[PDB]
């Protein structure tokens, strides 16, 4: 029922504080892979950038939304100040790992994977 | 008639008793407008009026700062000039009322 | 007796007392007022009280709680409201200690109090990283224990105690990859807790 | 009761005796000197090192050093499979797995001790009640891999074997004290 | 100052858990059945959450048990059924509910060991 | 745990007799050579009250006049039946740190020849085998003692539930602990207050009009370890 | 102590202080190793009579806290205690 | 006492051997099977029976301490003897 609010009203406001987090990060990214000698092209980073955003779109809430831009923001900021490392950035693309297959078959084979 | 507060960034006031007066005063002045049933009004006024009472009887410091209880001069008018920002922060707050919001009736049970 | 510890009232007596002063002062931002067995008084409030309290603490001529000894945060997954926050305050001026409860949850933040109390800038950020709990008009709130990339609250009861990723180098790529975790002996559980009751002071009602 | 430290009794005197002093002191480079000759005096003494392979350094029948499984003079083992000590280990390093004997008695099948988990508390020779798992006073059982640390029952009772004729001595010299 | 938003609650992505632990998973919330070694009740009193167990074989090594799964020594403790199950919606686990097998009510009667016409009678004091 | 072996006494007796002559041997190089003087002096100032307020304590505290030091205050141990005197500084820096690190070494010694004069007999650890096991002789000839070693090696001692913030006067401040507990062999939450925290905290302002080389004194100053500090 | 007296003159004089008496190195005046053994004390809790647990427990002795101003169930002004006292200067060595 | 298997590998106090067609034979080759060549089985069967006048014996294994927990066996039953679960030791009533 009834709450209290956090940095939003409604999610209108929401999605444009997302749009601006957005608009930083889109512009940021090349800086990065210049910075630290990434292997990755911009298409691949900001594809990335696309699917983290959208991996939280069916969110509702406008806190929740405000939360996860606090955090957005606190990685930008990790990113744009050299805190992170190649290391920490790669580590959103999983080089080193096959995924769970999303095949009933190609994972009873294997093993109990439900 | 004292070259040092025993501490840092404690200058020495050449001029005691007097800001004494001066910020005692201003605090009485603004719990006036504290309603009468407000409790800081009720307590801190008679702990004003006591410390006045101690700084008008006693001239010399040796003998007003262990009456006072204290410590140095200089740490008590730090303490009113706290207390003075105290109450004009009180004022514009809202404590005298009476609670908010009730809580759940499990949220200070321990154990749980 | 030899073996048990003494017990002195006067510390009872003085902290109850203080407890009803604090306790008419603000009728609100104030409830459960309580002083324990071995002589230590908390007072728990309201969200919306911590800077007035934690100013009229500090300020107040019969109170001089001026150092702030600990900030901290419980969490209690059974309540709605699950982040108990606690500030532990030290007095010289009496030789006296307090402590001050709050509570919280996700998506309900509580308010900064750097402008009281300065030791607060790292000790909220700590909270923050650990309990997941925002902090409102706080300069920077970052990861401070944890690494750069860390999705998680690991202080919380539900995230588990070996973690979701684990680290190590590969030839390949030439860095220091995160990988799922995968252990070559499981963290044994031992259940401990006895079927007979050890307090019966405690016993709760059925 | 409190002190005060870089704090003077009174000013003092502005005399030319007292500048002039302080000028020496500056000028010559008086308090410098004391240092000198502190390092000086420390040269002309002796040195408090030990040639390490002949010469060891002093210990005490409390050691907490690499662990034994100990055995009885009939040369039965001590352990009953109690667990105790696998209870009470901080690190989760002891893997127990016991069995009844073809003789029917409470021993073990497996007894693993992980020394890269191990603190070395002592808890577990606290525990035991029949003095059947000690850390010995051996401290020189350095490795070249990984996998030559993670010990066994074989391993630690013939570290048992081995070393009992120190292993004893210390207990019958401590025992008194626990 | 106050906003309404009566959408059920969700936190799945602040917890920071994964797709694969937060979906693939099978949560039960229960009372621990009493020890029948043991005659004590301090242990039924209150309600605990535990998961779906997994996958847990031998090292070749040494022979130990290894795991993949982070949640297997995960248990949770409640004082009400209604928390417990709060707490796995606002998560975002699909729960199994149990419910609080209460022992009956008994008639006992020391004198029934001595019937002069019963059956209770017993054989030996 | 154990009682003291019978050749410890004297052993720190003939220490005590000479840390002394090796602190002073220490002090004709450091504490009145100029370079060191002026490494330290002036460097890292700060006042109480900012002290205060930003969470201080120990010498942090009393090298800028406060008369804080939770033996003489608050005490926990014994402490109340033994002497030492707590050096206060004046300027709040370097020089005057160390020089009252110094003489808490010295206290030190004037507080360990009491203690060894004063030791008293007796047992050592409280004879209530709920909390504290039993002897091993007993634990092998009683039946009550064996079942108090077995649940308390097994199943530790129960703790009746509450919460505490237990303050030490340790070399580097106040260490304190707010420990929770159900009525449980474990607790539910413990928080370990370190003052490294805090000081480090104020290293931005502590730095304040300084070089590169007044940093690495700053910190030295504090006495920064990061195992309290990260835990 | 296997050093000439000139040797120990030139230390002495350069340190100013007397290292013959206060040495950091140990001859024989230190504990014999293989002391002889203890029979340590019995604590106060060891009688056979009058030690029943009811009176010396301790941990059940323990109390819920005393709950005041809870909000479902002309006085002075106050201090959480009476304000601490000052110290006082040493009489041993009250400067350096 | 430590005797061979057909792969060529001793046998172990609790009787562990990789089978001949297992792999983990490897971390064998060009090293050794750390194995205990003193069998508690067998050291304490050589062991002689004690005797006692009294159909009910204490054994702690030696010192009061240093052994183990005083434990109290019966000598009633002639058929055989007294074992202690301890020590392993047993007894006779004569
Ligand atoms: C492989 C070699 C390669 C070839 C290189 C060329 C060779 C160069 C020669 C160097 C030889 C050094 C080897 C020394 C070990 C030889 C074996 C031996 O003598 O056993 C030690 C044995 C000592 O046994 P100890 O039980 O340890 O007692 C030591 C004293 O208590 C403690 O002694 P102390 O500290 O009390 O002093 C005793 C005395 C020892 O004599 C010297 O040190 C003279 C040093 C030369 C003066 C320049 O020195 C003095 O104090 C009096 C003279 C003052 C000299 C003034 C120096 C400035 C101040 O005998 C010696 O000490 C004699 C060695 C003297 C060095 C001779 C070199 C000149
Ligand atoms: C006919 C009558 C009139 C004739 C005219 C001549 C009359 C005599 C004039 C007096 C001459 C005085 C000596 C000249 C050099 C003096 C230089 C000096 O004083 O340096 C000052 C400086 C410290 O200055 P400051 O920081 O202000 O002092 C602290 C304030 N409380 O001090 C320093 O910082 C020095 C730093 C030294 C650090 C290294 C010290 C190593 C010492 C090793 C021993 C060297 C001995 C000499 C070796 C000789 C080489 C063969
Ligand atoms: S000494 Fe090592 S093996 Fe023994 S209990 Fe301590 S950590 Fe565990
Ligand atoms: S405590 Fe001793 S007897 Fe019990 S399992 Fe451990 S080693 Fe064996
Ligand atoms: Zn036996």
């Amino acid at each position: 029922t009834s709450v209290k609010p956090i940095f939003s009203r409604d999610l209108n406001e929401a999605k444009r504080r997302v749009r601006e987090l957005y608009r930083a990060w889109y512009r940021e990214v090349p800086n990065t892979v210049h910075l630290m000698q990434l292997d990755i092209t911009v298409k691949q980073g900001r594809d990335k950038v696309r699917e983290m955003f959208m991996k939280n779109a069916h969110v509702t809430d406008p806190r929740v939304v405000d939360l996860l831009v606090i955090k957005g923001k606190m990685e930008l900021q990790e990113t744009i100040k050299v805190w992170k490392q190649r290391t920490h950035v790669m580590r959103f693309f999983h080089e080193t790992e096959t995924p769970r297959p999303k095949d009933f078959l190609s994972k009873f084979y294997m093993g109990h994977d439900p | 008639l004292k070259k040092t507060t025993g501490l840092v960034g404690l200058a020495v006031c050449d001029t005691p008793h007097e800001r004494l007066t001066i910020l005692y005063t201003k605090t009485l002045d603004i719990l006036k407008h504290f309603p009468k049933h407000a409790a800081y009004r009720k307590y801190t006024e008679q702990i004003t009026n006591e410390k006045l009472d101690m700084v008008k009887a006693e001239p010399d410091v040796k003998k007003l700062e262990a009456l006072l209880q204290g410590g140095e001069v200089e740490e008590v008018i730090l303490q009113a000039e706290k207390e003075l920002s105290l109450a004009r922060k009180m004022l514009k707050w809202k404590p005298w009322e009476p609670l908010v919001e009730e809580p759940p009736a499990n949220q200070w049970k321990w154990p749980i | 007796r030899p073996t048990v510890r003494p017990r002195s009232d006067v510390t009872h007596k003085q902290l109850s007392a203080f407890g009803e002063y604090v306790a008419e002062i603000l009728p609100k931002y104030v409830q459960q007022v309580q002083v324990s067995c071995l002589d230590e008084l908390e007072i728990c409030i309201h969200p919306d009280g911590v800077i007035p309290t934690l100013t009229f603490l500090r300020d107040h001529t019969n109170a001089q709680f001026k150092s702030l000894a600990d900030l901290t945060a419980v969490d209690v997954p059974t309540r709605q409201n699950r982040f108990e926050i606690v500030y532990n305050l030290l007095s010289l001026r009496f030789n006296s200690r307090i402590r001050v409860k709050t509570y919280a949850d996700e998506l309900t933040p509580i308010d900064s109090i750097v402008s009281v109390h300065i030791a607060a800038n790292w000790y909220e950020r700590e909270v923050w990283d650990m309990f997941g709990v925002f902090f409102f008009n706080h300069p920077d709130l970052r990861r401070i224990l944890t690494d750069y990339g860390f999705e998680g609250h690991p202080f919380r009861k539900d995230f588990p105690l070996t973690g979701y990723v684990e680290l190590r180098y590969d030839d390949e790529v030439k860095r220091v990859v995160a990988e799922p975790v995968e252990l070559a002996q499981e963290f044994r559980k031992f259940d401990l807790n006895s079927p007979w009751e050890a307090f019966p002071a405690y016993r709760q009602p059925p | 009761t409190y002190k005060y430290v870089n704090k003077k009794e009174q000013e003092s005197e502005v005399d030319m005796k007292s500048a002039t002093d302080n000028a020496a002191r500056i000028l010559m480079w008086t308090e410098l000197i004391r240092g000198l000759g502190m390092t000086l005096s420390y040269l002309f003494r002796e040195p408090a090192t030990i040639n390490y392979p002949f010469e060891k350094g002093p210990l005490s029948p409390r050691f907490r050093g690499e662990h034994a499984l100990r055995r009885y003079p009939s040369g039965e083992e001590r352990c009953i499979a109690c667990k105790l000590c696998e209870a009470i280990c901080p690190a989760q390093a002891i893997t127990i797995e016991a069995e009844p004997r073809a003789d029917g008695s409470r021993r073990t099948t497996r007894y693993d001790i992980d020394m890269t988990k191990c603190i070395y508390c002592g808890f577990c020779q606290e525990a035991c009640p029949v003095d059947a798992i000690v850390e010995g006073p051996n401290f020189e059982f350095s490795t070249e891999t990984h996998e030559e640390l993670l010990y066994n029952k074989e391993k630690l009772l013939n570290n048992g074997d081995k070393w009992e004729a120190e292993i004893a001595a210390n207990i019958q010299a401590d025992y008194l004290y626990r | 100052q106050l906003i309404t938003v009566d959408e059920k609650l969700d936190i799945t992505t602040l917890t920071g858990v994964p797709e694969e632990h937060i979906k693939t998973r099978k949560v039960r919330i229960f009372v621990p059945a009493r020890n029948n070694m043991q005659s004590g009740v301090n242990n039924t009193k209150k309600w605990k959450m535990e998961f779906d167990t997994r996958e847990r074989w031998e090292n070749p090594l040494m022979g130990w048990a290894s795991t993949a799964d982070p949640l297997s020594n995960m248990v949770l403790t409640f004082s009400a059924k209604e928390d417990a199950i709060a707490f796995a919606e606002k998560n975002g686990w699909s729960y199994d509910v149990e419910e609080k097998k209460v022992p009956k009510p008994k008639s006992k009667s020391y004198g029934a060991n001595f019937s002069w016409n019963k059956r209770t009678r017993v054989s030996t004091k | 745990h154990q009682d003291l072996p019978l050749g410890l006494l004297d052993d720190i007796y003939e220490f005590s007799k000479n840390f002394s002559l090796r602190i002073d041997e220490v002090e004709e190089m450091l504490t009145n050579n100029r370079i060191w003087r002026n490494r330290t002096v002036d460097i890292g100032v700060v006042t109480a009250e900012d002290a205060l307020n930003y969470g201080f304590s120990g010498v942090m505290l009393r090298g800028s006049g406060i008369q804080w030091d939770l033996r003489k205050t608050q005490p926990y141990d014994v402490y109340d039946q033994v002497e030492f005197d707590v050096p206060i500084g004046s300027r709040g820096d370097c020089y005057d740190r160390y020089l009252c690190r110094v003489e808490e070494m010295r206290q030190s010694l004037r507080i360990i020849e009491q203690c060894l004069n004063k030791m008293p007999p007796g047992e050592i650890k409280v004879d209530d085998a709920k909390v504290s096991p039993p002897k091993r002789a007993e634990m092998k000839t009683s039946m009550e003692s064996l079942i108090h070693h077995f649940k308390l090696y097994t199943e530790g001692y129960q703790v009746p539930p509450g919460a505490t913030y237990t303050a030490i006067e340790a070399p580097k401040g106040e260490f304190g602990v707010y420990l929770v507990s159900d009525g449980s062999s474990r607790p539910y939450r413990c928080k370990i207050k370190a003052p490294g925290f805090a000081h480090l905290a104020g290293l931005d302002k502590m730095s304040k009009g300084h070089m590169l080389a007044d940093v690495v004194a700053i910190i030295g100053t504090q006495d920064i370890v990061f195992g309290e500090i990260d835990r | 102590a296997s050093a000439t007296r000139v040797i120990q003159k030139l230390r002495n004089w350069a340190s100013g202080q007397d290292l013959q008496a206060k040495l950091q190195l140990r001859y024989q005046e230190i504990a014999k190793r293989t002391q002889p053994p203890p029979k340590l004390p019995v604590g106060p809790s060891h009688k056979l009579s009058n030690n029943y647990y009811c009176t010396r427990d301790g941990r059940r002795e323990v109390v819920p806290p005393s709950i005041i101003m809870s909000s479902q169930k002309e006085k002075k002004a106050v201090t959480p205690a009476p304000p601490m006292k000052r110290w006082e200067l040493s009489k041993d060595q009250p400067y350096l | 006492g430590v005797q061979v298997s057909p792969s060529g590998e001793k046998i172990t106090h609790t009787g562990q051997v990789y089978d001949e067609k297992d792999y983990r034979r490897v971390r064998f080759v060009d090293r050794q099977k750390e194995v205990n060549e003193n069998f508690a089985i067998d050291l304490i069967a050589q062991q002689p029976v004690n005797e006692v006048e009294h159909r009910i014996i204490a054994c702690d294994g030696g010192g009061g301490a240093l052994g183990h927990p005083k434990v109290y066996i019966n000598l009633d039953k002639e058929t055989k003897t007294g074992t202690c679960g301890y020590c392993g030791l047993q007894f006779k009533q004569h």
